[PDB]
């Protein structure tokens, strides 16, 4: 008991001089105080936590490193209240507007080798673990109450100052005034507070012993650890397994993992310049369009197209607020026959945000709770894709209520429901990249049409030969990208005067002979041309002269976006007749 | 332990002598007994380096009139394989369930996670549902299941090979339509397989004594009063030390087939060999590096496999057609 203290205040002072006196580099270059350093340059930008390396700790005195593995809980606390005793001597005298001193959150990280969720067998109950996994929840942040100050009621007599112990463990109230048996309160007035999330953890998907589902473990974030990570991240945690003290089986606890460290798994201006010249350089079009489809090969205006729906026009907002699009939409008709799925999964992968879906749905529902017993509301996937691409197949096959939603969902950019208990509204804000195998609506809901075509002869079966290996074997992406979160967000092109009156007499001959096609055949479906249509032509060019970082389009790419198109619709007018 | 296979395996001659070791009992089909033990050790598993993702799993589908021991086909499959599941088509993915000891309400997995390396015996393909259709496909070229139910978001995997047999509409397959009317079945999913077999029933004299004689004696040694031993630690052995590599001698001599046949059926009412039946014989390319421990790719096994993959093709035809493309093809392939 009066060796406990005694101890401490030789723990205390010999955790002290390790951030002191702890250096790197050698005697030829020259030295750096690596934690004095990163204390004061943290605390003056207002952070308050300092990330000491367990290696450090255990090459300096070798004894420490080895109590921070074995008893975690009452020693984190001795190191915690030397870093604040350290950055005392270090930053003062403070200014002006602070003078009380804060409290350091003294994280840690290791290199050394994790272990895994099957292997936390319960002899390793508090000792430092170090776990790999993947975030699949993440609760609100709340309150926890530090440094709590009770009150009687009856005598009213305080008796405050009184601490909180760390992790999920409460506190047991006294009865024994010194008044009726639990005459105490809390004062609402007088208690520190600090944030705490609670994740979970499950296990990577390479090392469950495959006959059943992973399981996962619950994690306890504090005050700078919070709001750190998102569901669907890989982490490395290390942190004090331990047990809940709330106080099947008779002598059963809970289990949790306090995390008191975490890491995560994976623009520049000399950057900028690849951008910058391959923008400028004079056949800019062609050799992305090239290598966007390795794998499939034939008609690269099917892989054409596909390069403007990867930046997209500009969003621009009239004097009424009414908005206009900004993105684009594209049917690949024809058979199923795989050459699509590889053309879905690579825009998919290669777009900044995208999703390729065939569960809740693709627009929003409203499904009766099991525990409410009421209705919520259910956004899908279209109200989860921000500005990215969404990419879809067998478009007959999707529910038939579905189907209507996203119907609407790509007429007015926005999903409203108005059911049972819901009156909501979410904006969708997304691409649609879909493939086909239907309303003459639904279709012209669209702007560019592919159906699938091929030959026979024998220097065609030359191609076919050739076609074979070019599979049988079996400008980069990891740039594309970062290329194209550049583009889309320093350009903002309209149209030149000159393309105005070009697209005027193109659009304008294209209306004047439907009425003579229409007039006599009538064959009881057709596909006219429409102003949706024009627009769609407009924000195709931008797309295009995006391309080049040219703030102003011209007849540079007019005439063969609109011969695209002149492919795009004649496929479904051969299609619809 | 493996200095018996090696002179086994040398034998050049294990195709027949393992041929009839699979389908113990049941009498002929020795054609599609090669089209299912090419399926049972499978094939390689590349992985494309341009990031296409090819499987390597050989997946059947058997059709025929009943009374033709399919179901038999199956339950056997059952025995020989290993890590093997079941079930009928009248459960295919994780559901919540409320467990019978704790009480708590789980996941529990289906019936497609179970095989996630071995096989997937499916019954009475036809009686499948619409949300039943719709998530066997997604598995066949994707090989992984997301769910994101009541009980938590999840995406698993699922590697595993299907075997399953379907009905002939109208109490009878008749070979006067192509196959995809007599099997009632959605068109895209028939790509999802490799081999199609039809089983049919013959009413020849000599074959008759043949089959009774065998089906009577098998009834008088059974009640109270390669062998299974071989070939059991055989696809336990033949599974793991191979790894067939690939060369390019056989690159440009099917091509020479392709830029044919291609015109040969399109010239009449029928879509020809297509990539997705390349894949399948390029796939079965390595189904013999697994029984005869080659796993190098000749000249050899080429005329097995381009054999195979139009042996799957000339029976899903026509009347006349299927004979037609015959007395071209079997007459050139030189089988
Ligand atoms: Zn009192």
């Amino acid at each position: 008991a009066d060796e406990g203290q005694a101890r401490k205040s030789q723990l205390q002072r010999r955790f002290k001089e390790f951030l002191r006196q702890y250096r790197v580099g050698t005697d030829r270059t020259g030295f750096t105080f690596k934690y004095r350093d990163e204390l004061k340059r943290h605390y003056n930008l207002g952070e308050y936590w300092i990330e000491v390396e367990m290696e450090d700790l255990a090459s300096f005195d070798e004894d420490l490193a080895d109590y921070l593995y074995k008893q975690p809980a009452e020693h984190l606390q001795l190191l915690e209240e030397a870093a604040k005793e350290v950055a005392d001597e270090v930053t003062r005298p403070r200014p002006s507007g602070e003078e009380v001193l804060q409290d350091i959150q003294v994280m840690l990280k290791s290199d050394a080798s994790p272990s895994s969720i099957r292997s936390l067998k319960s002899d390793m109950m508090s000792h430092l673990v170090k776990i790999p996994g993947i975030i699949i929840a993440a609760s609100a942040v709340r309150a926890k109450a530090t440094r709590i100050s009770i009150q009687c009621r009856s005598c009213r007599n305080t008796l405050t100052n009184i601490a909180m112990r760390p992790g999920l463990e409460g506190y047991a109230l006294p009865r024994k005034c010194n008044c009726p048996l639990d005459p105490y309160f809390i004062m609402p007035d007088k208690c520190k507070c600090v944030d705490f999330q609670t994740l979970k953890l499950q296990e990577l998907p390479d090392a469950v012993p495959h006959g059943e589902m992973p399981r996962h473990m619950q994690l306890y974030c504090d005050r700078y650890l919070c709001d750190k990570v998102v569901p669907g991240n890989r982490v490395t945690i290390m942190g004090i397994y331990s047990i809940k003290k709330f106080g099947v089986g008779v002598g059963i606890r809970s289990s949790y993992i306090r995390v008191l460290g975490i890491q995560v798994d994976t623009v520049s201006p000399q950057e900028e310049e690849e951008f910058r010249r391959l923008a400028a350089l004079p056949n800019v079009y062609e050799v992305i369009s090239k290598s966007i489809a390795p794998s499939i090969f034939g008609g690269t205006d099917m892989k054409k197209a596909i390069a403007c729906l990867l930046f997209g026009g500009s969003r621009k907002r009239l004097p009424d607020g009414l908005t206009r699009r900004g993105d684009i939409n594209l049917l690949m008709l024809g058979d199923p026959g795989t050459a699509k799925s590889q053309l879905l999964k690579f825009v998919e992968k290669c777009s900044p945000i995208g999703v390729y879906t065939s569960a809740a749905g693709l627009t929003a529902s409203v499904m009766r709770d099991p525990s409410s017993r009421n209705f919520i509301m259910e956004g899908g996937a279209m109200v989860l894709a921000d500005g990215g691409v969404v990419c879809i197949d067998e478009f007959d096959k999707m529910r038939e209520d579905d189907r209507v939603a996203i119907h609407e969902a790509m007429e007015q950019q926005t999903i409203s429901i108005a059911k049972a208990g819901i009156t909501t509204t979410l904006n969708s804000r997304c691409s649609v990249l879909a493939a086909a195998n239907f309303m003459p609506t639904i279709l012209s809901r669209f702007d560019m049409i592919f159906i699938v075509k091929d030959e026979h002869n024998e220097e065609r079966d030359v191609m076919l030969a050739k076609h074979v290996i070019t599979l049988h074997v079996s400008i980069d992406l990891a740039k594309l990208k970062k290329f194209i979160a550049y583009c889309r967000v320093k350009c903002g092109p309209r149209l030149s005067a000159e393309a105005a009156e070009k697209l005027k007499n193109r659009y304008i001959i294209m209306r004047s002979g439907a009425r003579q096609h229409e007039r006599d055949s009538d064959r009881r479906s057709s596909i006219p041309i429409t102003v949706r249509q024009l627009e769609a032509i407009v924000r195709i060019a931008e797309a295009l002269s995006k391309m080049k970082l040219q703030p102003f389009a011209t007849e540079a790419d007019v005439e063969e976006a609109l011969r695209l198109f002149q492919v795009s619709t004649l496929d479904a007018a051969l299609s619809g007749t | 332990d493996v200095k018996m296979i090696t002179s086994l395996s040398k034998d050049q001659q294990i195709g027949e002598k393992i041929f009839a070791s699979i389908a113990p009992s049941i009498y002929g089909h020795e054609d599609i007994k090669r089209g299912l033990a090419l399926a049972l050790f499978g094939g390689e598993p590349k992985n494309p380096g341009g990031k296409h993702k090819v499987r390597g799993d050989i997946n059947v589908l058997l059709c025929g009139d009943p009374g033709t021991a399919k179901s038999q086909f199956l339950k056997y499959i059952e025995k020989v394989s290993s890590r093997a599941i079941f079930t009928t088509g009248q459960g295919l993915t994780a559901y919540v369930q409320r467990h019978p000891v704790s009480r708590e309400w789980t996941l529990e997995a289906g019936a497609l996670v179970l095989a996630d390396r071995g096989v997937c015996l499916i019954d009475e393909f036809d009686k499948m549902n619409d949300q039943d259709r719709t998530s066997i496909h997604e598995a066949m070229e994707q090989q992984s299941i997301s769910i994101s139910k009541a009980g938590i978001v999840t995406s698993l995997q699922a590697r595993c090979t299907v075997i399953a047999a379907a009905n002939p509409i109208g109490g009878r397959y008749d070979p006067s339509l192509t196959f995809s009317e007599n099997v009632d079945l959605t068109e895209p999913i028939i790509s999802r397989f490799d081999i199609l077999c039809v089983v049919r029933d013959t009413v020849d004299p000599v074959q008759d004594e043949m089959l009774a004689r065998f089906v009577v004696g098998s009834h008088v040694r059974h009640h109270p009063s390669l062998p299974q031993e071989v070939l059991k630690k055989y696809i336990i052995y033949a599974k793991e030390r191979v790894h067939p590599k690939l060369n390019q001698m056989d690159q440009d001599k099917v091509a020479k087939m392709y830029s044919d046949l291609r015109k040969e059926s399109m010239a009449t009412g029928s879509i020809p060999i297509t990539v997705r039946h390349i894949e399948s014989m390029i796939r079965m390319a390595e189904a013999h590096a697994r029984i005869h421990l080659r796993d190098y790719v000749i000249e050899d096994d080429v005329n097995m496999a381009i054999r195979v993959m139009l042996e799957s093709f000339i029976d899903t035809q026509k009347f006349s057609v299927m004979r037609s493309m015959r007395k071209t093809f079997a007459r050139y392939l030189s089988f």
